[PDB]
RNA sequence: UCGCUACUACCGAUUGAAUUAUUUAGUGAGGUCUCCGGACGUGAUCACUGUGACGUGUUACGGUUGUUUCGCAAAAGUUGACCGAACUUGAUUAUUUAGAGGAAGUAAAAGUCGUAACAAGGUUUCCGUAGGUGAACCUGCGGAAGGAUCAUUA
RNA sequence: UGUGCUUCAUACGUAUGUAAGCGUAUUACCGGCCGGUACUAUUACUUUGAACAAAUUAGAGUGCUUAAAGCAGGCUUCAAAUGCCUGAAUAUUCUGUGCAUGGGAUAAUGAAAUAAGACCUCUGUUCUGCUUUCAUUGGUUU
RNA sequence: AUUCUGGUUGAUCCUGCCAGUAGUUAUAUGCUUGUCUCAAAGAUUAAGCCAUGCAUGUCUAAGUACACACGAAUUAAAAGUGAAACCGCAAAAGGCUCAUUAUAUCAGUUAUGGUUCCUUAGAUCGUUACUUGGAUAACUGUGGUAAUUCUAGAGCUAAUACAUGCAAUUAAAACAUGAACCUUAUGGGACGUGUGCUUUUAUUAGGCUAAAACCAAGCGAUCGCAAGAUCGUUAUAUUGGUUGAACUCUAGAUAACAUGCAGAUCGUAUGGUCUUGUACCGACGACAGAUCUUUCAAAUGUCUGCCCUAUCAACUUUUGAUGGUAGUAUCUAGGACUACCAUGGUUGCAACGGGUAACGGGGAAUCAGGGUUCGAUUCCGGAGAGGGAGCCUGAGA
RNA sequence: AAAUUAGAUCCGUAACUUCGGGAUAAGGAUUGGCUCUGAAGAUUGAGAUAGUCGCGAUUAUCAAUUAACAAUCAAUUCAGAACUGGCACGGACUUGGGGAAUCCGACUGUCUAAUUAAAAC
């Protein structure tokens, strides 16, 4: 099969090592995943001793985690924008580790004003001319049960300018942090502070 | 794993710390992977036919151990080749034997018939205190008996006496510069007590200096060092007389030359 | 070194540039810890205010020293965070009872915490996991430190 | 030197011949993986049909039914990759071998021709270098004594 | 930094071969001369070690009748008799590398030059930092 | 058991080789041979081919037994022997050989905190019928081709094989979320909800020297008539951890995750309790269970050590060579593989190439020492089964 | 006579040799269309901080830019990838067959306008 250790592959002087141990199983390699953005496939491969890992060709959904929260909301995966290993992997939309990715931005925002009821980032006020009627069904204060906890915050609720602009579009930049050919999933964190400003300078200034 | 794992083992390749003869067969007892390692074992074809001479063939040992007459550490152990290493109390209540495997000063082991009252507990050293087994704490023993919920002052490099009916600690003997010890594994095998000083080499292989009752100061690795009590404290019964660090000619002068016959 | 000049975001694993959610109120705003390998090796101050990441550094990366600690003199320092050392010894031959002089070269990873590593400075190295194909050693202490004759100049 | 009788090893047209491994290119059996595929064999609904039951409005049991909804896996075959045997060609080595002719060597003294050297070997010898000559050899130029002078000549 | 003296422990007025006292301080504390104890320019060499297969080899012990072998056997004793006794050495080897420890002769490198020299002028001019207390918990800050 | 003699001359002293000399677990061969104890033996040339025969199979009172094949008696308990067949395990060890192989194997040393692992022992097992579904061998029955090897079609039937499935999975307790609670504070609640392990991602603590000057709640406590003002005690930087350490490590909590896995099993006894009524519980073992710790190992990597050759002096790098970087892939490190940068890396201390009648080492032959020659060969390690390549199942090829 | 080869890119290339060569040696691979991707330039860079007077017009600057500084603008060439059809792709055209030797003349040059271009001069 594909082999993974140096039976071939000449030495540090430049010299050809000759033959070396006909071909052994324990140094095998496998054909890759190339997990596209097709919805829902997993093949599982029987690995070294007794085990199994999940070769997840064609995934579509991922357990993404806003790292500055301690939250991890599952979304779907929309676009594969940037990748440092290649551009053959961007263009064919293949998911491997840290591809910069675009997810949903919605299951975080509903989680955001659940615990951090402060409305931001706010959309166009022509839509916001009336509520149904949210600001009392948010907290209502009870005089006084569990819920004054929503106002010794507002120290947390000033998420940065370059992230709240990316929430109003309803799609946010994230980053894969799993091994989709191995772990069977494409999870990850999202770009917030300076991982953001690097990977976004990489896009709009290059074009 | 590379087409392993080597179920056979040859005579003149099993150690001569079990005193096997070069003729007598091509093969060797090959202990079946118990608590103790292979080179630190005495498989129960050795202890029954070669030593106690209860048998005379190899077939006359499975006609002993399968009837549950043998009893290693309180449990039965009908394995015909169970490893049964250091201080494993083979408590034969029939026919009332009560051994313990303690190692001789000549690098070898010695048959030591012990008292039946102190047979039912044995002394064993600790290796790694760690979390994770129930609930948080546990330590691993030199034979590997993991025992849960220990004393928080038993660190590594110490020994605890384990009762053979329970699996519970009753006394700990910790590693200070006043405690007599015992060596198992090197050239200094069988020599008993007492500690002087330990040279800590950071990363790795600490050695320690041991002074015998003859004033015979010597040294060995900290891996080989068991511990069997404080100063002039035999907490277990020892075999023949302590492993004095006999001279080479004195054993040829004690009983070989000075011989009544 | 060079400040994010790669295609990927060169970042230290397991550290977080986050402020919003934190149990307690415990900031202190110097967020990267350093390993200290503690084998007699005082970690330099630039492994604390270090802008480099170096995933192969033993103080600020996921390698840890174990095994042989050797010594050697630098001869070339031209690879990217990687040097090669000279290790000079003698091989005794017994049908002449004279010595025969040999040497070996070791491809050695040089952490960027050691500014200004030159030949022929003396270097104490220490064994690691296979870092790249021939490297199995990190520098631990470059044994020149000051300039005892090359930063010396009269008046 | 030459001549007869042998023996070994060279040079050589043939752009000779036979291997031996190692590869460039080319084709290419199989297989892993993958894109589809969906024999047969169920699930299962859609209706129901055989009967009874309730209020014929509805249901219970049978027809491997009618036949549409909805799956579940799954063989053949397939698309693409990847390992790659294998033969065909080229080059590269590393050996072995046939060759008209040519030319050295050895053994073989007993052949022919002359006498080169060792005695001041009858032209002292030897060396380096060039040319010449049937052959040993000869001659020039330079050197050396391993010379036939350790030299006596204010 | 080589020893000298003063010595005393020690082969016979003689002999220190173990050591102690002057060359201004061969590492600071407490313990009862003695232990914990802070501190070690370097490498080669060398001392003793550690550490590691057996067979072989060296070879200990032993009447297989002897022998090369063998790892047994022997005894009380012609016995009855878990009735005893001890075996089944120690080493070259697996020479070197690498580690621990003693040494510091020999042999290299090292240092202080118009001083980025040392202790000092221990000045606070400069520091770095963070766990203890600001009931809890926040601000003012030594 | 540190030694030499003959042979250049008419005789001499030498240099010098030739010839003698002896050992060889060292091969063949020649002649002869009365015992006897041990005993090497298709390695050399052909790792060139091979008639025949055999070298891997296995059952306990304890996975399944409908055989009259044999046992007995109307008891399903037959618990007998159990053929077959299924299932479980093993067939990856051993045994043979030396073609390949020149820092490669190997030897020693050290590593794996860069991994993985059947077994073995040890510890461990709550957050809607509880007792189940169908379908095949053995068995019966009829068949096919030159051909026994091969196998179809039908009728039967099992399980520790395959599949589903816990009403105590049971909550209080723990603890978010609301909730019939409602007070100038190191302050309080019925209940509705939710909280297996494992994988994955993410977060936060992570092993730690001492106090006040001053200050808002003035609660503990004090004073001012008080609005209150000055202060202040401890439980509060509360997890093993190598005792070399941001071990991403074994532990824990938080926010999720998807998708699986989760004891419908078996022999010997049964009595405590009889209403002989599924009200009442031992000792054992297992196709098996899962996590952690061990163990038989492996596989990589560290530092040194290998024969002949310069009529082999420069090699490597298009097509990975040396490094960086992100990935993939693998059990895991890693140019192992990809993509992008950097231009490195080895070398007269012999690289590279070639040869080898080269498997490496323990060891063997022979000497006073220093040594030379050999090791296909019973032990450890590597390697391979006519030549290459591929691969399935399996913890392991 | 005719056919074969032919452009270009890449790899590779022997005997001899006047060391210039031979050589385009020989021998092979690639080549269309369509969608993107990478690389190779130029020119001003871009200026951050009172308010008199009523932000508006008269109205500031050493340097650090920087590691893609940001837009504009400019030509064209070269590498890469994916898909894609009767392998037809240098699709017409333009466009070398090669090699082993022998003889003569060294070479480029010249000649018998109208039968000899050579080895002749």
């Amino acid at each position: 099969g594909i082999s993974r250790d140096s039976a071939h592959k000449r030495r540090a002087t430049g010299g050809k090592r000759k033959s070396l141990r006909k071909k052994r199983k324990f140094e095998l390699g496998r054909p890759a995943a190339n997990t596209k953005l097709g919805s829902g496939r997993v093949h599982k491969v029987r690995t070294r001793g007794g085990n199994t890992k999940l070769r997840a060709l064609r995934l579509e959904t991922g357990n993404f985690a806003w790292a500055s929260e301690g939250v991890a909301r599952k979304t779907r995966i929309a676009d594969v924008v940037y990748n440092a290993s290649n551009n053959e992997l961007v263009r064919t939309k293949t998911l491997v580790k840290n591809s910069i990715v675009v997810i949903d931005a919605t299951p975080f925002r509903q989680w955001y004003e659940a615990h951090y009821v402060l409305p931001l980032g706010r959309k166009r006020n022509p839509k916001h001319a009336q509520k149904e009627d949210e600001n009392d069904v948010l907290t209502k204060k009870r005089s006084e049960k569990v819920m004054k906890k929503y106002l010794e915050r507002q120290k947390y609720g000033k998420v940065e300018q370059a992230l709240e602009d990316q929430f109003t579009s309803g799609r946010i930049l994230a980053c894969i942090s799993s091994r989709p050919g191995q772990c069977g999933r494409s999870d990850g964190y999202i770009l917030e502070g300076k991982e953001l400003e690097f990977y976004l300078k990489k896009i709009k200034s290059k074009k | 794993m590379a087409r392993g794992p080597k179920k056979h083992l040859k005579r003149l390749a099993a150690p001569k710390a079990w005193m096997l003869d070069k003729l007598g067969g091509v093969f060797a007892p090959r202990p079946s992977t118990g608590p103790h390692k292979l080179r630190e074992s005495l498989p129960l074809l050795i202890f029954l036919r070669n030593r106690l001479k209860y048998a005379l063939n190899g077939a006359e040992v499975t006609k002993i151990v399968m009837q549950r007459l043998v009893k290693v550490d309180g449990k039965v152990r009908t394995d015909p080749t169970y490893p049964a290493g250091y201080m494993d109390v083979i408590t034969l209540e029939k026919t009332g034997e009560f051994f313990r495997l303690v190692y001789d000063v000549k690098g070898r082991f010695v048959i030591h018939r012990i008292s039946a009252e102190e047979a039912k507990y044995k002394l064993c050293k600790v290796k790694k205190t760690q979390l994770g087994a129930k609930g948080v704490p546990f330590l691993v023993t030199h034979d590997g008996r993991t025992i849960r919920y220990p004393d928080p002052l038993i660190h590594a490099n110490d020994s605890v006496q384990v009762d053979i009916a329970s699996g519970k600690i009753t006394d700990y003997i910790k590693f200070d510069s006043g405690n007599l010890c015992m060596i198992t594994g090197g050239r200094n095998l069988g020599r008993v007590g007492t500690v002087v000083n330990r040279e800590r080499h950071p990363g790795s292989f600490d050695i320690v200096h041991i002074k015998d009752s003859q004033g015979h100061v010597f040294a060995t690795r900290l891996t080989n060092v068991f511990i069997i009590g404080k100063g002039n404290k035999p907490y277990i019964s020892l075999p023949k007389g302590k492993g004095v660090k006999l001279s080479i000619a004195e054993e040829r002068d004690k009983r070989l030359a000075a011989k009544t016959h | 070194m060079a400040d994010q000049n790669e295609r990927a975001f060169q970042k230290q694993f397991g550290v977080n540039l986050n402020r919003k959610v934190k149990p307690g109120i415990t900031k202190k705003k110097l967020l990267r810890r350093s390993r200290d390998v503690g084998l007699g090796f005082k970690t330099p101050r630039e492994a604390i205010d270090g802008t480099y990441i170096d995933k192969k550094c033993p103080w600020t990366g996921d390698v840890r020293i174990r095994g042989r600690i050797l010594t050697g003199v630098v001869r070339k320092a031209k690879m990217q965070r990687t040097i090669v050392i000279r290790r000079d010894y003698l091989h005794f031959v017994r049908k002449y009872s004279r010595f025969e002089k040999r040497h070996r070269n070791m491809s050695v990873h040089c952490s960027p915490v050691f500014r200004d590593v030159e030949h022929g400075d003396i270097v104490t190295i220490g064994e690691c996991r296979p870092l790249s194909k021939t490297v199995r050693f990190n520098v631990l202490k470059v044994s020149k430190g000051q300039g005892a004759k090359k930063s010396f100049k009269k008046y």
